[PDB]
RNA sequence: UUGACCUCAAAUCAGGUAGGACUACGCGCUGAACUUAAGCAUAUCAAUAAGCGCAGGAAAAGAAAAUAACCAUGAUUCCCUCAGUAACGGCGAGUGAAGCGGGAAAAGCUCAAAUUUGAAAUCUGGCAACAUUUCUUUUGUUGUCCGAGUUGUAAUUUCAA
RNA sequence: UUGGAUAUGCCAUAUAAAGCGCUUUCGAAGAGUCGAGUUGUUUGGGAAUGCAGCUCUAAAUGGGUGGUAAAUUUCAUCUAA
RNA sequence: GGACAUGGGUUAGUCGAUCCUAAGAGAUAGGGAAGCUCCGUAUGAAAGGCACGAUUUUUCGUGCCUAUCGAAAGGG
RNA sequence: CAGAAGAAUCAUCGAAUCUUUGAACGCACAUUGCGCCUUUGGGUUCUACCAAAGGCAUGCCUGUUUGAGUGUCAU
């Protein structure tokens, strides 16, 4: 039974590609989550503009990690202070540190939360 | 071979005649150097040469060597058939030097 | 101060709560430092930092020893658990296979070794 | 972010077609069906098949990508590859005339255990009991058909052992509840651990192979079922503390004071089960002489469904037969015409069927 | 038609290995000119600098296809001597070894070419057992499968035999 | 921590292996390599010292070398690829 | 006082970058080169896919057809 | 200086950590740019979104597996 070629091209046949089944794991111990909430949130900001945002905009201002994004900041704030943010804005300061504006919901009082943190 | 060695080892452990419990092996001879030496020693009775030894110099002299030494020789099809006789993938040449009386 | 020996004789989960409590304490201390704190608080910052380091050391050593126990008497083990002397040392011939010899040399050394001799005056 | 491209999430992400699942698992169609028999993996249609086919409309069977991802880490797939290697080694030995190594290979033929598959498929033994009726029906069906090239004799022996051990378990525990006679066969209804089990046992006759069904479908089903019953019967015998496997060759007192005798014209294979299923005494080639006082076989069965012995005159040899009943069988104008503008809310489909 | 074999591919297949840096000293490749010759082209500088490749704690060399012409020596390396000599050179400027002899140190050997042929006696890997450790980090042993290998792996031989 | 001895303990199938001695004997010894010409480049090597490119290509007491090229005949020495 | 000192200050689904390709760079296949590296960009490459099937001798069959980088003034 | 209380800006050093990179290894890179694989987890939110961990370079070697060939045959 001679196989009929209808393409005038020979294209490399598909062969089984086994998945990796190592005899040993290259790393003995998996690293811990390198960016957890205690590393994500560095410090709050208590400058006069930071206070103004707290007392009017219902917004908390934090010094945060460079590798922290908006999603991780929201999860860190939710897990560290039990208040869910409605909005997060971030900027890299001219000194190289990241600063996050965290707008809380109407359900939460930014003044109260600042008081529990202790920097107010 | 392992079974025979185990059986004869038990025979030695039981202290019987290990040298006479076994019989002379009757089998085809293989291996290029071994077969060539047998042909030169006139011990080979029949020689079978693979038709497609990829480096042809390995067997190209064998028909002339067998003709000079008066050894009957044949070029048989394919290296693998000679291999499967000797339980290998390949055999360049096979040699028959001794057989049994019924196969004479 | 947290001392490593009673840190070592506890469980991994218990040390997990201690580590998380210490991290929260460090966060509170840093908030105190930026809101105005005394030298006592600022000294506790370094003490808490070292206690966190000691705990993390204990977790890692417990994890590594557990990996060593699991991979004990295994032909292939993780690279970080293997030896690390130098790259060349790992690539050199082992003393077993440096000392391998042919039967020709074994016979020569067996029958004609270097003899202990001496000369009279 | 930039514009996301369509067909990248949602139904088009959680659903996968059969052919892409084949390529995802690197399996043939037969092997993919095999693990789908062994595991619990069945097609699941999306509510929007067109959207889950990335806009295409061609008819497609869909599986959850989660199910196919789970099948990636199944050890049985590696066992399939191991057997394929084994088959070629055996074929190579036969082609080279290496009979001794072929025997060695057959001795070392790789087989796989279904213990993990059973545990994952039925996490609770109650669930295993619930999904046992299909296994019983298949085992009892194959226990009567003749052994042919497709069906293995050792497999038939295992079905015989499993069926015999289950039947004897029902006999000891008096778990049988109902027995119905249909043209298809005999439907037995038993109760264990609250769960009801119904299975059909055909008559012992000289049948023939239909030559239309695929026995490889049934081979995987039989192998899965044989493993299931082996574990289930093993648990049951340990639970009541008796040896497994047993060495036996084969209203608790309804038939206690009856020494029934069996003649060579009646289905002894079923009659022995049903009578001893209620503790009756059975002898085979005397109060009653069964032959088709002289009573008919339906008299016994109507008796057990009613819980009391029936009337002989109704079922005397050659008398009339009442219809065999299956115990399994158990303002208007304005109200009908009020279909205001509701479209999909109009549910007169129920009124048109029910 | 199934198979065997050969050749050639694929895999995030199992396990390994290579690069880069360093480069004082080692082995090579590549490779000038200024300079000198009172000019300058052969020559000299120089088989150098720059460039490039590859090593080690040393490297390289090494158990004579070596000298000698003796009453003969006896692997290699280095030192002293040979010796600014034999010799090469517009025989100009210049360049330029070796044998011996004395010393430092010394150490010898391995394959290919042989039919084990009354027996592939050989070896990697998988698995499982033990053992061992500069070391839970190291290094093996035994068994059992799969393979490698007769287009030749062990044993035996190396010319001094 | 290491070293070489020492005391014994155990495991070790010499059914093996080895040196030595005489053979009326036999003795396999590495090829686009040696060598030659030629062209470069090197050397103190001068009728080419080594290396390289090209052309031609051995042999079997054969092949190297004995620092003036050639043919020839001896003698030493050594035994490359 | 753009100087000196101390603090503070830049918040984006929609504005740009990111995405695309341009001239052009630049791997891979290969071939050069004592080499450093050079050339080469679908080429003398086996350069990847998609669909159907009661499961096929429970050892898969039957069909169908080009990287990347490079624009804060281009495209969007 | 403040500051606390097996101390110490001590010595040693065999256990660890070792960010982004770099031969630098998923692709890039005057873009914290752009991807893919596996597992796990998260929550007023659960076919969505997110997070975490572990992976994805090239050449070559041994082996394994899957193959291709009007390559050599057997059958």
């Amino acid at each position: 039974a001679k196989k009929v070629r209808t393409s005038t091209t020979f294209r490399r046949p598909k062969t089984l590609q086994l998945s990796r089944k190592p005899k040993y794991a290259r790393k003995s111990v998996a690293h811990a989550p390198r960016l957890d909430e205690y590393k994500i949130i560095v410090n709050p900001i208590n400058s006069e503009s930071a206070m103004k945002k707290i007392e009017d905009d219902n917004t908390l201002v934090f010094h945060v990690h460079l590798k922290a994004n908006k999603f991780t900041i929201k999860e860190a704030v939710r897990k560290l202070y039990s208040v869910e943010p409605v909005k997060i804005n971030t900027l890299i300061r001219p000194n190289g540190t990241k600063k996050a504006f965290v707008k809380l919901s109407a359900d939460a009082d930014a003044l109260d939360v600042a008081n529990r943190i202790g920097f107010l | 071979k392992k079974q025979r060695l185990v059986a004869e080892a038990e025979a030695v452990a039981n202290g019987k005649s290990a040298q006479d419990v076994s019989k002379k092996p009757y089998n085809v001879k293989y291996g290029l150097n071994h077969v060539v030496a047998l042909i030169e020693a006139k011990k080979a009775k029949l020689v079978l040469i693979a038709s497609d030894v990829d480096p042809i110099e390995l067997v190209v002299f064998l028909p002339a060597l067998c003709k000079k030494m008066g050894v009957p020789y044949a070029i048989v099809k394919n290296k693998a058939r000679l291999g499967t006789v000797i339980h290998q993938k390949t055999a360049a040449v096979l040699a028959v030097t001794e057989v049994r009386e019924e196969d004479k | 101060a947290l001392k490593t020996f009673e840190l070592r004789k506890q469980s991994q989960e218990n040390l997990a709560e201690q580590l998380q409590e210490l991290r929260q304490e460090l966060a509170s201390l840093r908030v105190q430092k930026i809101a105005g704190g005394s030298g006592s608080k600022l000294s506790k910052i370094k003490t808490t930092r070292k206690d966190i380091a000691r705990i993390l050391t204990v977790i890692n050593e417990s994890n590594r020893l557990a990996a060593r126990e699991a991979y004990k008497n295994k032909k292939y083990i993780p690279l970080d658990l293997r030896q690390k002397k130098t790259r060349a040392i790992r690539r050199a011939l082992t003393p077993y296979e440096q000392s391998r010899k042919t039967l020709k040399q074994i016979k020569k050394e067996r029958y004609f070794p270097l003899r202990k001799y001496a000369l009279k005056a | 972010a930039r514009v996301k491209q369509k067909g990248k999430a949602g139904a088009a992400r959680i659903y996968i077609t059969r052919n892409q699942a084949l390529k995802k698992l690197q399996l043939t169609l037969a092997d993919f069906r095999r693990i789908c028999i062994l595991k619990g993996v069945y097609p699941r249609e999306p509510k929007n098949k067109k959207k889950a086919n990335k806009g295409s409309t061609a008819p497609v069977t869909f599986y959850y990508t989660k199910d196919i991802q789970y099948l990636l880490h199944e050890p049985i797939v590696q066992k399939f590859r191991e057997y394929k290697v084994f088959a070629r080694k055996l074929s190579k030995a036969l082609g080279k005339g290496e009979l001794e190594t072929a025997k060695r290979l057959e001795a070392r033929k790789p087989t796989y255990s279904l213990d993990h598959i059973i545990k994952e498929r039925y996490p609770t033994f109650h669930d295993a009991l619930k999904d046992i009726d299909d296994a019983l029906s298949m085992l009892f069906l194959f226990s009567t058909m003749p052994v042919t090239d497709k069906i293995g004799a050792a497999t038939v022996a295992n079905c015989e052992r499993l069926c015999a051990e289950f039947q004897h378990y029902v006999i000891r525990s008096n778990s049988l509840r109902k027995a119905f006679l249909s043209i298809k066969g005999i439907y037995y209804q038993a109760e264990i651990f609250g769960e009801q089990i119904t299975w059909i046992v055909p008559y012992k006759f000289a049948q023939s192979v239909p030559t239309d069904v695929d026995f490889r479908i049934m081979h995987t089903f039989l192998e899965f079922y044989q493993a299931l019953m082996g574990f289930v019967n093993f648990k049951l015998y340990n639970t009541l503390g008796l040896r497994y496997p047993p060495k036996i060759d084969v209203n608790t007192s309804l038939f206690s004071n009856f020494t029934f005798f069996l003649s060579r014209e009646v289905p002894r294979f079923s009659l022995e089960f049903v009578i001893r299923a209620f503790g009756g005494k059975v002898g085979w080639d005397i109060t009653h002489h069964i032959c088709d006082i002289y009573i008919q076989p339906q008299w016994v069965y109507d008796s057990i469904n009613k819980g009391i012995l029936e009337r002989t005159d109704l079922y005397a040899c050659g008398a009339t037969l009442p219809p065999h009943l299956s115990p399994f069988v158990k303002e208007e104008k304005e109200a009908k015409e009020l279909s205001k503008m509701m479209m999909s809310n109009k549910q007169r489909k129920l009124y048109s069927k029910l």
